[PDB]
């Protein structure tokens, strides 16, 4: 697959 | 006019081949901060084998706001891998600023494929060490 995916996420939902 | 506080951190993960084979391992750096007396403490966190089955082929890399007395801090961030010559490899940036609170992280679930990382022709694990660079840009106003 793609070597890197430049899409940001978090390990938790919300704040 | 946005006010920006930039600071950086270099994390060397030694004994990279001794990361666990089982799922679920999280490795974290020491904390770091800007030179400002802002009471912010940050660290980096890696999952060598990803966060879930979708990312099992990847290293997952996030920036964590460990300690913060304020309700939020907005920041842009960038992560890079230094190769055996010291050169920038496979860097990626957030582009926009993300909202951090104490205990919140932001980053890339699919930061780099393990197959690319573990291929010695890419020079990314010299002497079994992974070197990661992070620049953080805190945006205030």
């Amino acid at each position: 697959e793609a070597t890197q995916v430049p899409l940001v996420s978090s390990t938790s939902e919300g704040y | 006019a946005p006010k920006v506080v930039k600071f950086s951190y270099m994390w060397t993960i030694n004994n990279f081949s001794f990361c666990r084979e089982e799922m679920g391992e999280v490795i974290k750096s020491s904390t770091f901060s800007s030179g400002a007396n802002d009471k912010l403490k940050w660290c980096l966190r890696v999952n060598p084998k990803g966060l879930d089955e979708e990312s099992k082929d990847y290293l997952s890399l996030y920036l964590l706001l460990v300690s913060c007395p304020k309700s939020e801090v907005r920041a842009k961030f960038k992560f890079s891998i230094l190769n055996a010559k010291g050169e920038e490899t496979k860097a990626m940036e957030s582009q926009r600023a993300y909202r951090f609170v104490q205990g919140k992280d932001w980053g890339f679930k699919k930061f780099i494929r393990r197959d690319f990382l573990l291929d010695e022709a890419n020079g990314l694990l010299p002497d079994d060490k992974l070197t990661l660079f992070c620049e953080v840009s805190v945006v205030q106003d």
